[PDB]
RNA sequence: UAGGGAAUAGUUUAAAAAACAUCUGACUCACAUUCAGAAGAUGGAGGUUCAAUUCCUCCUUCCCUAACCA
């Protein structure tokens, strides 16, 4: 059984098609 | 919890690239060049490195993927010179050729013109820009010579 | 044969074993430090810089940073202009004739290899006779065992 | 066919032959970089040898005798003198050439440390207009060939240019004067293509009124302001 | 510009002093 | 059917040697013996280990034993 999320889930606006192209948090800070 | 609208909020492995262990070389498509080897030979190592460093940051600035940046073995040529009014060739200069490679991939076909122009424009005095397409021959050239395989290969000949 | 053909098949075994063996990387003599340099006798005496020398070197490096900023500025504007020119020309070309645009966006197989020499300090002399000599390559040959 | 007249222009450049002189700011930095390198460097072979020999002289003066019977005939200090003599007799090339003193603008030996473009004098409607060499596009041919065609339609020259890619580095569209404008010829659509002049040059027959090689700093006086404007976007002095 | 990435230093810890010299090529050009 | 053991030069035995076979020579009128040289293998594949002749696991292969009580 599944319940649909009640709003935008985290990390949904990240386009994972172009994963290698996206910039990264090269840093901890 | 799976039945809850918040199920999976802790998912993260899809945001990372799959790194699960040699590696096949991916040639470029019909609208982008494959892996390209930007060779930078020179007689002054500092100039070969200072320009190889420059083009790594340049590529990095243009969002051009730099697969690898490496140095090729040094070639040491002894300049011999015929002595004046004699025969014995006496060595005078011992020169050394330092090559540095910046391996990129995914260069756009239309943008390669602008990129190639910028890099050739900034070339220092004494350095030779040789931009060729990556091939297995180049990759194998960085490895030590194997005499045993050559001897066994002669048997097959 | 029990011995002649034996060796013939032993070759395949040697090929398989060697082909699957790891390949060692040729060392780059630029990065390795010769042992002779380790000798402390080579070490030259260190002279402390004067206050004025340290002040001017720090003042110079400050200028060097703003200078190299100006360089990178002009370099970014040049690439921008070039990119804008191509983008504007590509659009009208496609509408004018999609058949030429399709070929225009294709990669050029003859573009590479692209070799370019760097400028010289002084231009070539029209009639200069170089001295006679020979080039003797002494590049150390490194051999991989096992 | 199409109402617009396709044209293929060549944006040929000769890359600088010599390096540009360092500016006053770069000169000081270069002096400091060499100074720092010396301070952080170990004694070179030659430097070490020199020091050692100077010591042997004191063992051959204050001391009763020097037991070392290997005294280098040529000292390192003396050896430097031979090297310095060789340089003085040798003469370098001329970074500043004679075209500079005579202001020659039709040669490929002017502005050795700058980049030069190929300008050609064309007669358009009983009018002398300076444009980048161009050729008319032909049916059944790609736009690259039109650029290469211009090379084969130029005055006697052995010029061999390496084209960069296959994309129009720029474009310039203009409307014909209302007097001659017609329905079949609305205007023109030029497409510039860059190439690197490698080897060759025009002949000695007629180059004065045929073409000039400018450095982009005088490109204004020649080219039409309108043209010039659309010509300074892809041509970079850098 | 041929000076963008030209002004260098030897980036090592231990290295022998190096003197600037002109290499006259076979064509008469120097670097 | 079910367990165990064993695959080392062409051969047979060792822990990578030895004797044969082979190859080269010497001695002989010649051959053999003999003498002096030389090459010649860890079953295959898959591992680990600082290092695999004692170790894998599998394949391939040959053997040994067991397969009983109604």
């Amino acid at each position: 059984r599944r319940t649909p999320p009640l709003g935008p889930m985290p990390n949904s606006d990240i386009d994972l098609s172009n994963l290698e192209r996206l910039e990264k948090y090269r840093s901890f800070d | 919890y799976k039945t809850k609208p918040t199920h999976g909020i802790g998912k993260y492995k899809h945001l990372i690239k799959a790194e699960e262990p040699v590696r096949a070389i991916n040639l470029g498509t019909d609208y982008e060049y494959g892996v390209l080897n930007i060779h930078l030979t020179a007689y002054d190592m500092t100039l070969a490195e200072s320009y190889a460093q420059y083009v790594h940051n340049l590529c990095n600035s243009l969002s051009i993927k730099v697969e690898e940046s490496y140095a090729m073995p040094t070639k040491t040529i002894e300049v011999l010179q015929l002595q004046d009014q004699g025969s014995k060739m006496l060595l005078d200069s011992v020169l050394t050729t330092h090559e540095r490679v910046v391996q990129i991939s995914g260069l756009s076909a239309t943008f390669a013109e602008i990129f190639l122009e910028i890099i050739q424009s900034s070339l220092p005095e004494g350095v030779r820009l040789s931009v060729k397409e990556h091939t297995e021959e180049d990759f194998k050239g960085r490895f030590k010579a194997r005499p045993e395989l050559e001897e066994l290969l002669a048997k097959l000949k | 044969p029990k011995k002649d053909q034996e060796a013939k098949e032993r070759l395949k075994r040697k090929i398989r074993k060697l082909e699957k063996a790891t390949q060692e990387l040729i060392p780059i003599e630029d990065f390795i430090t010769p042992l002779k340099f380790l000798d402390k006798a080579r070490e030259r005496p260190q002279v402390e810089l004067t206050f004025e020398e340290t002040e001017r070197r720090a003042l110079l490096l400050k200028k060097w940073s703003l200078y190299k900023q100006q360089e990178r500025k002009m370099e970014r504007d040049t690439i921008r202009a070039m990119l804008e020119a191509q983008q504007e020309a590509l659009e009208e070309l496609q509408l004018e004739s999609p058949k030429l645009h399709a070929e225009a966006i294709k990669r050029d197989p003859n573009l590479f290899p692209f070799e370019k020499e760097g400028p010289h300090y002084t231009p070539p002399i029209p009639n200069y006779q170089p001295p006679e000599g020979r080039y003797n390559d002494i590049t150390k040959v490194y051999t991989q065992v096992e | 066919g199409s109402p617009w007249r396709l044209l293929g222009a060549l944006c040929l450049q000769r890359p600088p032959v010599v390096s540009k002189p360092l500016t006053p700011l770069q000169e000081e930095m270069a002096s400091l970089l060499q100074q720092i390198e010396i301070e952080r460097s170990l004694y070179s072979d030659h430097e070490l040898r020199a020091l050692d020999e100077n010591q042997r002289l004191a063992k051959k003066k204050a001391d009763l005798h020097d037991e070392e019977d290997e005294q280098d005939i040529l000292l390192a200090q003396d050896l430097e003198d031979m090297w310095e003599q060789k340089f003085l007799q040798f003469k370098l090339g001329a970074r500043i050439t004679e075209a500079d003193e005579k202001n020659d603008r039709t040669s490929l030996n002017r502005k050795l440390d700058r980049n030069l473009v190929l300008l050609v004098r064309e007669k358009f409607g009983d009018q002398d207009v300076w444009i980048l060499p161009q050729a008319e596009w032909q049916p059944g041919e790609t736009l690259r060939g039109t650029a290469e065609r211009t090379l084969a339609t130029l005055s006697e020259n052995n010029m061999e240019a390496k084209f960069l890619g296959n994309a129009p580095c720029g474009h310039y569209t203009f409307k014909f004067p209302q007097a001659m404008r017609t329905e079949s010829n609305l205007g023109a659509k030029v497409f510039f293509f860059k190439a690197l002049l490698l080897t060759g040059d025009f002949s000695q027959a007629g180059n004065k009124g045929h073409h000039v090689w400018v450095t982009k700093d005088e490109l204004g006086d020649y080219l039409k302001p309108k043209y010039l404007a659309q010509v300074r976007r892809f041509v970079s002095d850098l | 510009d041929s000076s963008r990435a030209s002004l260098t230093r030897v980036h090592r810890q231990a290295y022998a002093r190096l003197y600037p010299v002109l290499l006259v090529k076979q064509d008469g050009s120097t670097i």
